[PDB]
């Protein structure tokens, strides 16, 4: 159909029909003058036809910015960019381009690359990483010319190019700050296959370059094609456009291709010919004609003379192939004395000039001697085996032009751009290990070959000559300028192909793969020709499609897959899905005959010379045979350099493979050409090899056979045999130093502990001494220890410390860190116990912190003996660390009894309570038979009970009884419920107040954190909600105040997470109110609610309970039953997880409740859109694409319409759902109210958000259970406990009749879940991580006074009863009584010892009493700790600066709990800019870090991007505030004033979020600086009289005394520039905001009989003006007392006391109206009286105590009234005390 | 019978009482419940009826022994090397002052701190019957103080007029404890102000009139124990010995005890 008009040569005739039994289409009538020597055809032309009008130039000025920066501006553009430059720099679609010129193909490749850059996005070419292109190279060569090319060729937008070919695994981070990637298509399949991750390239591609697909033809086609339908997949598959630009040079047949391509005919399909080519690329065609291989190799070199004689007969330099290395010498010497035969050195020896001379001292700087004798006559050497140098001196003489032939043996052809008039192949056979026996050469390296036959425009010929037998020259004329079509060869991949499609998923079932199979180029090529591919004629008539046969292939190639157990196939329904072996084949490219010889011959009990053999006999290296040539050479290989057994000998091609291995391993030197190939073929195959089976091993938990394949991996790569020494891997150590240490049979240890001066004298050399010890000490190491802490019976869960020993260096080690493998091996057993890996980091190894591993292993019955923990390098041969955990009396848990039985007969009705209004908050008519159980057991006998019903089943209702029993029995007495949880507080609080608050005539009221408030609270509370730590706050002191002493009550929810770390506070709380019940004869009954327990035996003993009210209940118990399913998803790096635990989630669905309200929960925090987008695009192929949307559409488009998030779109659209930290909390409750009935029947959770409204539903899959964040660098478990309870949310009594889960876990963790998945977790205590904290208090209160006592309180907490029953968790050495109080007492004195130093303790010379101190009573008042007190004290100095309170603020330790997001050091990196003060540039992933910039970012009015900041903000800035009223007592107590008001002035902005630099009137809310100058002009109130004062308002109290209780005559219209949105904010701010004017009496104090003078009343009024009055004639050395009676003036428009609490536009908290004042002298520095007082109604008197020094002097004090809640409403009364001498 | 406490736990059970919802065991039965006495029958038997030392912190425990403390250990070995500083107390200092005088701290850390007072007075401070103490100094300490008897012997008279006194503030039905002591330590109280006597007139003039005194002392409800602390005496705002205090305390608890 002629696609497009450009295309050329479309034109042949009929001319011989008998070329060498043959036709070729002859162009011009060129002549073979075929004779008995050579047969040859002469050389073809071509003539260029005068391009006039078809098409203009392109420049630079018609382009883009990007384009005009982008370009270099030569300002010439050749016919190829003006053909070209409309779709290629315009439209966006696929195309494909062919050239026999690269300048023509270059130039195309970055200009297509430009306009997907700057069409991708118009800020795109200012921002990069919205896109990842590709770039694909034969092999290294042409991979980094293309890298260097592209990376100095586009300098101005800032793209950084890479090269990664083959050399490893590209890490994350590299990939995510690259924007293109250069690869192979060997690397680039292997790279794709693997590219299995959190996040994959393959989606954000958005264009691939191919170039010369022609290498379809001969080799490696499949690979290119089975990639290129892998990125066409991929696209059908993401919905999204990815460009593929296509390259080659010729193709014989191109429609197929082009719709193999998926370019429609008509846009871009531009083929090049030699008519269009710039130069006349002919070429000779000569042969050879020999019976007998001598007279052969005399025949073509005397016919190789003959046509270089030629060539220098034309004058111009020309270049030579041979096949080998070693061949291109003696080729070399062989044209040399043919050359001086015959006498033809008259006609060849180069001229001489003055570069010449240059060239010949340039040569002779040289080492090489044969360029030395190459040079005076016309002959020149090239090969890879000298160095670049060398190669730097051919090139350039080359390129000058002293020289007249060249030999290259093809590595310049690949790597460096040197043209040359004549190219001679002498068609070379390349012993390519591959194929073997000498295979000829490809149509690729020819047709490259002939590509620098074309000089750039300085000759106007191009020749080429090739040389060859006549079989071989007929096939060669056969494939070069033929319409032979290119044939793949795909078959016989097909099954590697199909299992690394199965691997990566994309292809799942028959069908798919029958498509897949269809998008590669193979069924292109069956369709024109099905004879050739074994489908007959018929057969395609039968089916067009040729579908029968795809399926055919498929389920043959399945069979064959199955068979080795690489893949699971179902026929009868027809799916095959990847296994783990398949997957590990496929990821190393391994044929599958590979695999099923390892299936046949692999077991766990190989040495290691039968692995030689195995890896020896694999097919990869069958076509390999031994010749009678290499005999010779093996068997003296065998002789001298064998190191191992080898069965076979040397009569078969696996024991020569194994030779050559062994004597590669060893560095060794070999002869033959071939056999060195061979060698480095199977050097890289047998490497890929033993990783592979090293894996397989290691998945097979083989640990004696695994550590030989780590080792023997190790060896491979590292060429150093086994037992060499770990130093030969370190190039800067001399050799024969190597073998001196060698000698000395000295070790890596024993000379790392031997001393550097010994071993410098030892080898005569210090300096050779200090480097070996340098570099041993860079050799990779860890100490380890390991802790066992026996859970379970059966499961148990060791930590491991391990922490780095070494030296690091940047090179040595690697930037990116240091790899390990660490496995619990077992000798006796022999399976490994979950293997893991791990990454030294560079931190890590710097700060040499003891990086700690928590994991479980299981053990037996009869205890082992021990287990070989051992951690192997990955990289660095001969460093391993084995850490024996020996088994010695260690004290497993005992059996915990079973539960208890539920007996139900009849349900109770709520009319037994007896009292109408207490049932009226019900619905039920009757009791479930848990609350039937525990109605009379608990609000009728009146004693403690633990309850433990799984949940669902209405713990709710028994703490409903309990308040009830309160409210009935004891009026007069409170109730306090405690709940771990903020979000279950408040939920609950809000349930308590809805229906007994309003229904009920009692109190009920929360409880903040700040115990003067909460001494108000609990006047009249009646019933209190708390979290424990707010509690234990309240009652941390109960001994010196009797508030607490009316309540009888403790409802303790969840008490089970008091085993996990941010629950110790229960411990404690329970503790002491146990304490305070025994000691005030007053008992306080405790109702412990939580779900299962195994262990609650000991909780029962715990609070104190023997057979009365212990309820443990059996998980079959609530009325809803629960049915759970086992699935397991093996994988690693968490990578194939997603999709693994994806794909039957929809499936669990359909089967079990199709449109039915379930949540799940995987995101976290990220995983939300990953699995959104999944689940949306998956259920696209379904009969009901609305299943999920059984209501209308019109109401869910309404609500996304009002919906604001931008990626809520096309989910809750659908019955997606989700309630992430986001849509500010409120509209995804409008989604979860939504969820309620059955409308949206789908959410997913972000797993921290399981506490809550408790919404229910049917089916849940716990698909997301591990978790990493920048704590630990590492992934972590949810808790067991955790997982139980967010699971049991399951179920609902009136919409379901049975709950539905299943688990989606990995297979080596899915039967530790199935254990504890049923059996209830045992509960443990944590109290010793904070066990100093608490007891500072129970010291500062007085509770304690010795050591002894304050050992024998420990007795009361729940730690204590735990540790006789599980010794061996708290490293308990034996249950004797010696052994556990010496236990006690050494941890008890360490945490004396730690708050002694925290400068909290006194333990004095007895040093059996312990007396407490003022800053330890401080951080108790305070709810503090030990380790921030220590650094309150340490880091607080007189004279300090506000920064240096914000600093010291930052450090405090009850920010440590802060968690990090895994992301947070980039936000807050970036938001720590524009700030007045900035922090550590290395510590941004630091807690207290990120909460300094929270605290900055608050204070100072900053945004936060993420918006669960702002959630940590509150919590920050509560914290804060409590410390910050603590850190102004420490500086109270210190003695000094300044730091007094820096931190009066630093707890107001606190709590105004300002600084006192900026003025006192930007605290109005709705204020900032820049409207200043409408609030700095100012007139009189009343218009017209003249200005009495500044004429200013900016002072606060100014404006108070101008505006008065008015605030709406004068301050309405001034501040009309806020439009009234606002302005009664202000109005009310301003109103309740007072100002109190103060007077001072000073009164004396006498002790007895004296009563000194009387009264003196010194005036507030600044008195200084030589009065008596101020100076008070007080009496020295005695204490006098000052009354200062402040009182409120108000207007009386407000009338005075509105409310009693104070205006918090931004503190999240409510803070009464506090006033500070302080008596001090300002001279010294010193404070002399500190007081701070709550709300001032109308006026109030305040007593101060002050003294006076000896000395008769005349000096100054000073009264500062400071807001506690303000600012600038500070005033300063100074008083004169003239203080004289009393008798 | 007996309510027995095992709610089929133990043994077999019968109906429970729909009233009190109480599981009643096959021990006591055929009658009616104990808590609130109804008949109460299980099905298969009401079918017929239709068809017609001890440490001063430690709890009981079933422990052979408490956990006492041992100083083999090495670590304190260390801290016996450098703990020879310390043992510094003030006593009684006039020089003493805290500096940081805030009301709400004192209360809730007991300093120590310890006042003298008259007998005749001090009796009816720590029973109670007296609420104002009056003195000429005045003492920012704000909390737990504790209360010494004096040396002097209190004449038998002055309790007549003291009687007589408060006769109209309490009367003659709150007993007197007629024994008084001398030289001890009975007295615990907490003070929770002082201030002087203008403003007690004007802000607390109800009860202004049983004493006067440039600072009074406003006192809230004392403790008292069973057993006598001997003390020597020391001039006013004293802060007691550690020993005294340390017995003291546990004294406290121990009269708790009762
Ligand atoms: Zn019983
Ligand atoms: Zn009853």
């Amino acid at each position: 159909h002629y696609p497009h008009v450009y295309d050329s040569q479309a034109e042949a005739m009929k001319t011989s029909a008998f070329i060498a039994g043959a036709k070729m289409i002859l162009p011009e009538g060129i002549q073979r003058e075929n004779n008995k020597l050579y047969e040859e055809v002469r050389i073809p032309y071509s003539e260029p036809m005068p391009l006039s009008f078809e098409e203009k130039p392109v420049y630079i000025q018609d382009l883009d910015e990007i384009g005009q920066l982008a370009f270099k501006g030569m300002k010439r553009l050749n016919r190829i960019q003006s053909i070209v430059f409309e779709t290629a720099y315009n439209t966006n679609e696929n195309m494909l381009i062919c050239a026999p010129t690269g300048a023509g193909k270059t130039n195309i490749a970055m200009l297509t690359v430009l306009h997907e850059i700057r069409q991708h996005f118009q800020q795109g070419v200012i921002k990069k990483n919205e896109f990842k292109i590709v770039y694909v190279a034969p092999m290294k060569a042409l991979a980094a010319e293309m890298t260097d090319y592209f990376s100095r060729r586009l300098e101005p937008l800032g793209i950084i190019v890479k090269e990664l070919t083959g050399d490893m695994q590209l890490s994350k981070s590299e990939i995510l700050r690259t924007q293109m990637l250069v690869t192979t298509p060997e690397k680039w399949d292997v790279v794709t296959r693997k590219s299995v991750g959190d996040v994959a390239l393959s989606q954000i591609v958005r264009l691939l370059i191919l170039d010369e697909v022609h290498l379809l033809h001969e080799d490696r086609g499949p690979v290119l094609e089975s990639i290129v339908a892998r990125t066409l997949r991929q696209v059908e598959s993401t919905q999204s456009m990815i460009r593929i630009l296509g390259l080659s040079a010729t193709l014989p047949n191109y429609l197929d291709v082009a719709t193999f391509l998926h370019v429609n005919p008509y846009i871009g399909l531009f083929f090049f010919d030699g008519r269009f080519r710039p130069v006349p690329l002919g070429q000779t065609f000569l042969g050879i004609k020999c019976a007998n291989k001598m007279q052969q190799l005399n025949n073509m070199d005397e016919v190789c003379y003959e046509n270089v004689l030629k060539q220098v007969k034309a004058g111009h330099q020309v270049m030579v192939f041979v096949h080998a290395r070693n061949a291109t010498v003696r080729t070399a010497m062989s044209l040399i004395e043919r050359a001086k035969n015959c006498g033809h050195i008259p006609f060849f020896f180069p001229t001489q000039g003055h570069d010449y001379v240059l060239a010949e001292k340039q040569v002779q700087r040289s080492r090489n001697k044969q360029v030395r004798e190459l040079f005076p006559d016309g002959f020149s050497i090239h090969h890879a085996g000298m160095l670049r140098q060398d190669r730097n001196l051919v090139e350039n003489l080359f390129s000058n032009g002293h020289i007249k032939v060249l030999v290259c043996t093809a590595t310049l052809a690949w790597g460096v751009n040197l043209p040359a008039h004549a190219v001679i192949i002498k068609g070379t056979q390349i012993y390519a290990a591959k194929r073997g026996s000498f295979v000829d050469l490809g149509i690729l390296d020819v047709m490259q070959i002939f590509g620098r036959a074309g000089r750039p425009q300085f000759d106007k010929f191009g020749e080429g000559i090739i040389i060859t037998t006549h079989d071989k020259l007929s096939h060669y004329l056969t494939l070069l300028t033929q319409r032979n079509p290119i044939e793949s060869q795909f078959l016989e991949s097909l099954a590697d192909n199909l299992n690394a499609e199965i691997a990566l998923g994309t292809v799942t079932n028959v069908e798919e793969a029958v498509k897949w199979i269809s998008y590669t180029y193979l069924y292109v090529r069956m369709r024109a020709n099905p004879l050739a591919y074994g489908i007959s004629h018929k057969a395609y008539q039968i089916d067009p499609t040729l579908r029968k046969h795809r399926e055919q292939l498929v389920i043959e190639v399945g069979r064959k897959l199955d068979k080795a157990q690489m893949i699971r196939f179902e026929e009868r329904t027809g799916y095959f899905s990847s296994t783990d072996l398949g997957r590990t084949a496929s990821h190393y490219y391994i044929k599958y005959n590979t695999i099923e010889t390892f299936n046949e011959l692999f077991d766990a009990h190989k040495t290691e010379g039968d692995i030689f053999a195995i890896v020896s006999k694999a097919e990869e290296f069958d076509q390999i045979k031994v010749r009678e040539e290499e005999i010779e050479e093996l068997d003296t290989l065998l002789s001298n350099f064998c190191e191992l057994s080898t069965p076979g000998g040397v009569e078969n091609s696996y024991g020569k493979i194994n030779i050559l291995l062994q004597t590669y391993i060893s560095r060794g030197e070999m002869d033959s050409f071939s056999l060195i190939s061979d060698s480095a073929y199977v050097a890289q195959n047998a490497a890929r090899i033993v990783r592979a089976l090293f894996e397989i091993a290691l998945r097979k938990r083989w640990p004696t056979m695994t550590y030989r394949l780590l080792n023997l991996s190790k060896v491979i790569d590292k060429r150093l045999w086994g037992w060499a020494s770990p130093l030969r891997q370190f190039s800067i150590l001399p050799p024969h130093i190597l073998t001196r240490l060698e000698e000395k049979k000295l070790t890596v240890d024993k000379l790392k502990d031997m001393r550097k001066d010994e071993i410098g004298h030892i080898l005569h050399h210090v300096n050779i001494g200090l480097k070996v010890k340098q570099c041993v000490h860079q050799i990779p190491s860890v100490m380890m220890e390991a802790s066992i802490q026996p859970i379970t019976r059966t499961v148990l869960r060791v930590t491991l410390s391990i922490y780095a020993d070494f030296t690091w260096n940047d090179q040595v080690h690697g930037t990116v860190g240091e790899p390990w493998w660490i496995w619990v091996e077992d000798p006796t057993n022999d399976h490994i116990y979950h293997s893991e890996y791990f990454l030294a980091l560079k931190k890590q190894v710097i700060s040499k912190e003891a990086q700690l591993l928590v994991f479980t292993i299981p053990i037996f019955e009869p205890l082992p003996s021990q287990y070989y923990i051992r951690a192997v390098s990955d990289r660095w041969l001969g460093a391993e660390a084995v850490c024996i955990i020996n088994f010695q009396h260690l004290i497993l848990p005992e059996r915990h009894p079973p539960h208890t039985e539920l007996l139900d007969l009849q349900p109770l009705p709520i009319t037994a309570l007896g009292c109408k209004a207490y049932e009226a908050l019900y619905n039920f008519s009757h009791f479930n038979p848990v609350q039937t159980q525990i109605f009379h057991t608990l609000y009728h006998t009146d004693c403690n009970v633990l309850l433990g019903a799984p949940t669902g089943s209405g713990k709710t209702v028994a703490a409903e009884l309990a308040i009830f029993r309160v409210f009935n029995k004891y009026p007069t007495s409170k109730a306090v419920y405690i709940a771990p949880l903020k979000a279950l507080v408040r939920e609950r609080m809000d349930d308590w107040k809805v229906r007994i608050e309003e229904k009920l005539g009692k109190k009920v009221i929360e409880l903040t954190g700040d115990v003067t408030p909460d001494m108000k609270s609990i006047a009249k509370a009646d019933l209190i909600v708390t979290t424990p730590e707010k509690w234990d706050g309240v009652s941390r002191s109960w001994q010196n105040r009797n508030y607490v002493q009316q309540v009888t009550i403790l409802i303790i929810d969840e008490i089970h997470l008091l085993g996990e770390e941010r629950g110790p506070v229960l411990e404690v709380i329970v503790s002491r109110t146990n304490f305070i019940s025994s000691h005030t004869e007053k008992p306080v009954r405790i109702v412990g609610l939580s779900t299962a327990l195994a262990n609650a035996r000991d909780l029962a003993d715990w609070l104190n309970i023997k057979q009365m009210g212990l309820f443990n209940f059996r998980p079959s118990v609530r009325p809803v039953p629960l049915e759970v399913h086992i699935q397991g998803f093996p994988g690693q790096h968490y990578c194939p997880r997603m999709a693994s635990m994806n794909k039957p989630a929809f499936q669990a669905i359909r089967s079990h409740s199709p449109a039915k309200p379930v949540l799940i929960f995987v995101s976290s925090r990220r995983q939300t859109r990953l699995t959104a987008l999944e689940l949306i695009a998956f259920l696209a192929t379904e009969e009901d694409p609305k299943q999920w949307l059984n209501m209308d559409e019109r109401e869910m488009e309404n609500i996304i319409a009002t919906v604001r998030d931008s990626n809520l779109k096309l989910t809750l659209a659908f019955g997606i759902g989700m309630h992430h930290a986001g849509l500010h909390e409120r509209d995804r409750k409008t989604v979860e109210e939504l969820f309620v009935n059955c409308k949206v029947q789908v959410l997913i959770a972000t797993s921290t958000l399981a506490w809550g409204v408790n919404f229910p539903a049917h089916l849940v899959i716990i698909k997301g259970t591990e978790y990493y964040d920048g704590k630990t660098r590492r992934y972590v478990d949810f808790p067991i406990t955790d997982v139980l309870q967010m699971m049991g949310r399951a179920g609902r009594p009136q919409f379901d009749d049975q709950g539905k889960a299943v688990i989606l876990v990995h297979d080596i963790k899915k039967d530790f879940y199935k254990k504890f998945l049923y059996e209830p977790f045992p509960v443990e205590s944590s109290l010793l991580g904070v066990l100093s904290d608490h007891l500072n208090a129970e010291i500062a209160g007085g509770t304690i006074t010795s050591k002894q006592d304050a050992l024998d309180y420990i007795t009361w907490t729940y730690f204590f009863r735990r540790l006789i029953m599980n010794p061996s968790y708290y490293n308990l050495g034996d249950v004797s009584h010696d052994s556990v109080n010496k236990f006690l007492s050494h941890l008890i004195e360490k945490s004396l010892i730690e708050l002694e130093l925290s400068y909290c303790i006194e333990i004095g010379e007895d040093n059996r009493s312990i007396e407490p101190l003022t800053y330890g009573r401080i951080a108790s008042y305070y709810y503090l700790k030990h380790q921030t007190v220590k650094m309150f004290k340490d880091r607080l100095k007189p004279e300090c600066s506000t920064e240096e309170l914000l600093s010291i603020l930052s450090d405090a330790e009850e920010y440590t709990d802060l968690p990090v997001r895994h992301n947070e050091d980039h936000m807050n990196s970036e938001l720590a800019k524009c700030l007045p003060i900035e922090s550590n540039p290395h510590s941004f992933d630091s807690p207290h870090t990120k909460a300094h910039l929270l605290l900055q970012a608050h204070l100072s009015r900053a945004m936060l991007p993420c918006p669960d900041y702002d959630t940590d903000t509150k919590t920050v800035l509560d914290q804060a505030l409590r410390v910050c009223q603590a850190m102004l007592d420490v500086a109270a107590n210190q003695g000094w004033l300044v730091t007094v008001l820096n931190i009066t002035n630093l707890i107001q902005m606190v709590i105004q979020g300002r600084w006192l630099k900026d003025s006192s009137l930007l605290t109005l809310p709705n204020i900032e600086n820049h409207h200043l100058h409408l609030f700095k002009k100012w007139k009189p109130i009343m218009k017209g009289p003249h200005a009495r004062g500044r004429t200013s308002i900016e002072s606060l109290p100014e404006l108070i005394h101008a505006c008065g209780g008015k605030d709406h005559v004068f301050s309405s219209m001034v501040e009309s520039e806020l439009h009234a949105a606002k302005t009664k904010q202000a109005w009310n701010f301003l109103s309740h905001l007072p100002v109190i004017n103060v007077g001072i009496s000073v009164k004396g104090s006498w002790d007895d009989l004296v009563e000194g003078h009387n009264e003196l009343s010194v005036s507030t009024l600044t008195a200084d003006k030589r009065d008596d009055n101020k100076w008070i004639k007080l009496h020295a050395d005695q204490e006098y007392v000052l009354q200062v009676s402040l009182q409120r003036v108000h207007f009386g428009f407000h009338k005075g006391k509105p409310e009693s609490c104070a205006v918090t536009p931004r503190f999240p908290k409510s803070k009464d109206e506090g006033w500070f004042l302080i008596l001090g002298e300002v001279d010294k520095r010193e404070l002399i009286a500190l007081k701070r007082v709550g709300y001032i109604r109308n006026h109030h008197v305040a007593s101060l105590s002050f003294y006076t020094p000896e000395i008769p002097g005349r000096y100054i004090y000073t009264l500062y009234f400071m807001s506690d809640c303000y600012l600038g409403l500070d005033q300063q009364y100074d008083i004169y005390l003239n203080v004289t001498q009393a008798s | 019978r007996h309510p027995c406490d095992c709610l089929g736990q133990k043994h077999k059970l019968i109906n429970n009482c729909l009233i009190c919802g109480r599981i009643v065991c096959e021990q006591e039965g055929s009658g009616p419940c104990l808590f609130c006495g109804t008949l109460v029958c299980t099905h298969e038997e009401q079918d017929i009826l239709q068809r017609d030392p001890l440490g001063v912190l430690v709890n009981p425990n079933m422990y052979q022994s408490p956990p006492q403390w041992v100083d083999h250990t090495g670590a304190a070995s260390q801290k016996k090397a450098f703990r020879s500083s310390g043992f510094g107390l003030e006593f009684n200092s006039f020089q003493h002052q805290l500096r940081i005088q805030d009301q709400e701290f004192q209360e809730g850390f007991d300093g120590g701190w310890c006042l003298s007072v008259h007998q005749p007075w001090a009796s009816l401070l720590v029973r109670g019957i007296k609420r104002v103490e009056g003195r000429s100094w005045y003492t920012p300490h704000r909390g737990r103080l504790w209360i010494a008897a004096t040396a002097k012997k209190p004449s038998p008279q002055e309790v007549s007029e003291l009687q007589a006194t408060y006769r109209l503030l309490r009367g003659k039905d709150v007993e007197f404890p007629n024994d008084y002591p001398s030289g001890c330590l009975l007295g615990c109280v907490d003070l929770i102000d002082c201030l002087s006597q203008k403003q007690f007139k004007e802000q607390f003039p109800d009860i202004s009139q049983e004493s006067d005194s440039p600072f009074v002392f406003i006192c809230k409800n004392p403790q008292e124990m069973v057993v006598k602390f001997p003390i020597k005496g020391n001039p006013k705002i004293w802060k007691l010995d550690s020993k005294i205090h340390q017995g003291a305390k546990k004294g406290l608890m121990k009269q708790n005890k009762a």
